């Protein structure tokens, strides 16, 4: 498909007002790609958007 | 046993600990070795945020486990 949807396996905890809190077991629709640095994202989860590490998720194959 | 942080890349990062080592004691090896400040850093592992207080064994760390850590662009 178009966007790209990523589990995550290692979920982390609301650090931040302006980052995004995801937990394991959901998944997040990609809005818009980060820039250079491959570490950094965007998705909006809970009616909520902010930006959170990729390196905490993996890719799914399918 | 021996565990790996990942950085923002995903860098590797070996390191000789024992099961008696405290968390913070394995924060100021990273900071001898990468320059972050303990206060800084963040560890997690098995999905949830270890605490200064518990012990490796407490959270069924294996060996050759890896942990999860971010750099720090805007908040960790």
């Amino acid at each position: 498909k178009s966007k790209d949807y990523c589990k995550v396996i290692f979920p982390y905890e609301a650090q931040n007002d302006d980052e995004l809190t995801i937990k394991e077991g959901d998944i997040v629709t990609l809005i818009n790609k980060d820039c250079i640095d491959v570490g950094w994202w965007e998705g909006e989860l809970n009616g909520r958007r902010g930006v959170f590490p990729d390196n905490f998720v993996k890719l799914l194959p399918p | 046993m021996q565990i790996f942080v990942k950085t923002l890349t995903g860098k590797t990062i070996t390191l000789e600990v024992e099961p008696s080592d405290t968390i913070e004691n394995v924060k100021a090896k990273i900071q001898d070795k990468e320059g972050i400040p303990p206060d800084q850093q963040r560890l997690i592992f098995a999905g949830k945020q270890l605490e200064d207080g518990r012990t490796l064994s407490d959270y069924n760390i294996q060996k050759e486990s890896t942990l999860h850590l971010v750099l720090r662009l805007r908040g960790c």
